[PDB]
RNA sequence: GAAACUGCGAAUGGCUCAUUAAAUCAGUUAUCGUUUAUUUGAUAGUUCCUUUACUACAUGGAUAUCUGUGGUAAUUCUAGAG
RNA sequence: UUCAUAAUAACUUUUCGAAUCGCAUGGCCUUGUGCUGGCGAUGGUUCAUUCAAAUUUCUGCCCUAUCAACUUUCGAUGGUAGGAUAGUGGCCUACCAUGGUUUCAACGGGUAACGGGGAAUAAGGGUUCGAUUCCGGAGAGGGAGCCUGAGAAACGGCUACCA
């Protein structure tokens, strides 16, 4: 009905926000930016609700216009900036930078990290084209495109971009045998190898991939972020490497490891 | 207004259907430009997402290309003589998209005579040169020689004159031209 | 039939009342845009030409 | 820093369930069938038109508010001049 | 894929290619006030993308035969070409063909029918309800018609008619 919908309702929110059924009727609605609205997080959502730095709208808004936040080297100061999946949060005092990744669960975790590895962002490789006058140009599925790519970086390939410039530093090609992060569904948050890739040319990829437990699942290819080669990726997953226990375990993992 | 809709029509089985929603404004469609011949005359329409279409009610020039060849020449037109659609359109002259006209050709003929040098109907060195090395390449269809002869050459537009404003198209060649030349002889 | 003299040249302007309607019958039946002369208007202007341009009616 | 011009928004929200029975809608596809402000990336030495004296150290005319003259019983009515 | 893209032909009542703003006041002397240069705002081209958008595939709706034939002059089903549209399409127009749906209920009638998530009940199976907090969809007394705009056939916009 009419034009573009400009307010989110709570319940309609994406679960993985984490946020809290009462204490209002409105979600905060991501505005239109590099990563899709359900799979993205805003930055409100991230300051408060995260790292609990602010405690309500007002205040996110504040520590946002004393230009602070930096979303990928660039600065932001909308409230429901949508940073998702990659996007490195560098906050110039504390000095802490953060990757935002998923966990074992599904949510977004905080994830702590070093001026070494916030210099870089790591980007899948969503498509591969000719632009104008013939220059080729390739597309990250978090958002870029980068003008004279290296023309063996194809689709489903991730890529190191240097981030202080927007430049490829280097690329893993998509194959058999790769570390992969999984980004959507159930599996989203999970960690693995690649052990097969079947086709179906006419609708959805799916890859069979096993996590180091030796433990298979299957995803269709849309869903599948490669981050390395195998036992060594290329950022820092967080803490449980990406794992997924059972219940029965993780409630054994819980109990075991208790130091109150 | 005219709206493109199909909740207005039956069902594949013949029923008809209930008036759910007044027509939208995502389903509206204009008034037919339907082109006349003579003195320039382009109204700009606002369509969706900004953009223009340009109606060209009342075109009279025209850039035609002759594919064999392989040029293009502004040039003046005179007379829708056959129409697919309607004979309507053919009595009107209604300026439209496949619709086949009478092309000023002078153009067309100078360019020829420059490229060549044989002439249609009967100096430097380098030119010359030039002619030497090109001929036999001059032969052409007959029908279009003739045509040539008479001054009025048979073109098929392949612009959309109502959607760009611009009217353009080709010159009719090999078997279509025939078709068409069998196509009016019949109508006479 | 009130007036609204205006004079551009010196930028003022002045609201002038007539009791008499032989004295605007110069008006009846002109068109916006029309140059009337001030000696069929009053005795008062004279040498005086006019152009009459907008106006209000009653109500 | 009132006003006014310009920009943007007023197509979201809120309410209601009258219509509506392959319609809506649900899950599922498709756009190699299109439009898309905004967004975040991209991106344009070529506007010249002969090349011995040329606006570019920057071109033109308006119009709002305002100041004044009013119309109407009246309205978020607006004429005339500067 | 007649794709992306490039190339030759020309066309065009020739679109765009910054006569725009704030704070900085830095660097070489050819010692002019010269040439320069920083961080930003707004803009602007096409391509991205994002928020969207129109359509669109397959499958699924409650009673009724005291509705068995229905659709096709006034488009019904298909073809061809055009027009129109943001674009596909009988969406509309011209010419042509005679199809399309149906006892596995078409069509018609009713609904004290908005659809769904769901709700009440509660061995298993079911039955009834869902105007209503979320998601779709409609509508702003009724019907039309449009302007502005990226987006409305908008009604705390306009134009008309009826009440
Ligand atoms: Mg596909
Ligand atoms: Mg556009
Ligand atoms: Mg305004
Ligand atoms: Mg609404
Ligand atoms: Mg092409
Ligand atoms: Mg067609
Ligand atoms: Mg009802
Ligand atoms: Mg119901
Ligand atoms: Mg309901
Ligand atoms: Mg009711
Ligand atoms: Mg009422
Ligand atoms: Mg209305
Ligand atoms: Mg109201
Ligand atoms: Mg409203």
């Amino acid at each position: 009905a009419r034009g573009p919908k400009k307010h989110l309702k709570r319940l309609a929110a994406p679960h993985h926000w984490m946020l809290d059924k009462l204490s209002g009727c409105y979600a905060p609605r991501p505005s239109a930016g590099p990563h899709k609205l359900r799979e993205s997080l805003p930055l409100i959502v991230f300051l408060r609700n995260r790292l609990k730095y602010a405690l309500n709208g007002r205040e996110v808004k504040a520590i946002l216009m004393q230009r602070h936040v930096k979303v990928d080297g660039k600065v932001r100061t909308d409230t429901t900036f949508p940073a998702g999946f990659m996007d490195v949060i560098t906050l110039e005092a504390t000095n802490e930078n953060f990757r935002l990744v998923y966990d074992v669960k599904g949510r977004f975790a905080v994830h702590r990290i070093t001026d070494e590895e916030a210099s870089y962002k790591l980007a899948k490789v969503k498509k591969v084209q000719l632009g104008k006058k013939g220059i080729p140009y390739v597309v990250t599925h978090d958002g870029r495109t980068i003008r004279y790519p290296d023309p063996n970086i194809k689709v489903n390939d991730t890529v190191k971009v240097d981030l202080a410039t927007g430049t490829i530093t280097d690329f893993i090609k998509f194959d058999t045998g790769k570390l992969v992060y999984v980004t959507g569904g159930r599996n989203l948050g999970r960690v693995g190898t690649i052990v097969h890739r079947e086709r179906h040319e006419g609708g959805f990829d799916l890859v069979h991939i096993k996590d180091s437990l030796e433990n298979t699942f299957v995803t269709r290819l849309n869903n599948v972020f490669v981050i390395g080669e195998p036992g060594r990726p290329w950022i820092s997953l967080p803490k449980g490497k990406g794992i997924k226990l059972t219940i029965s375990e993780e409630r054994d993992r819980r109990r075991a490891q208790h130091g109150l | 207004g005219i709206s493109r809709d199909s909740r207005h029509k039956r069902a594949a089985t013949g029923a008809k259907r209930a008036q759910f929603r007044k027509k939208r404004k995502f389903e509206l469609g204009r008034q037919a430009a339907n082109t006349k011949i003579g003195t320039k005359r382009i109204h700009p329409v606002r369509t969706r997402g900004g953009n223009q279409k340009f109606r060209a009610l009342r075109i009279e020039t025209g850039n035609f290309s002759w594919a064999s060849e392989g040029v293009a020449r502004k040039t003046r037109i005179t007379g829708v003589v056959y129409h697919p659609s309607n004979n309507e359109l053919v009595r009107t002259n209604t300026l439209t998209k496949a619709a086949i006209v009478q092309i000023d050709a002078t153009p067309f003929r100078q360019w020829y005579e420059s490229h060549y040098g044989q002439s249609l109907g009967k100096t430097s060195k380098n030119t010359e040169r030039k002619w030497a090395a090109r001929a036999a390449e001059a032969k052409i269809e007959h029908a279009v020689d003739s045509q040539f002869g008479a001054g009025r050459l048979y073109a098929a537009i392949s612009s959309r004159p109502g959607q760009s404003g611009r009217c353009d198209g080709y010159i009719l060649e090999g078997e279509e031209l025939a078709f068409y030349l069998r196509r009016l002889t019949a109508k006479k | 039939m009130k007036l609204n003299i205006s004079y551009p040249i010196n930028g003022t302007q002045k609201c002038i009342e007539i009791d008499d309607e032989h004295r605007v019958r110069v008006f009846y039946d002109k068109r916006i845009g029309q140059e009337v002369d001030g000696e069929s208007v009053g005795d008062e202007f004279k040498g005086y030409v006019f152009k009459i341009a907008g106006g209000n009616d009653k109500q």
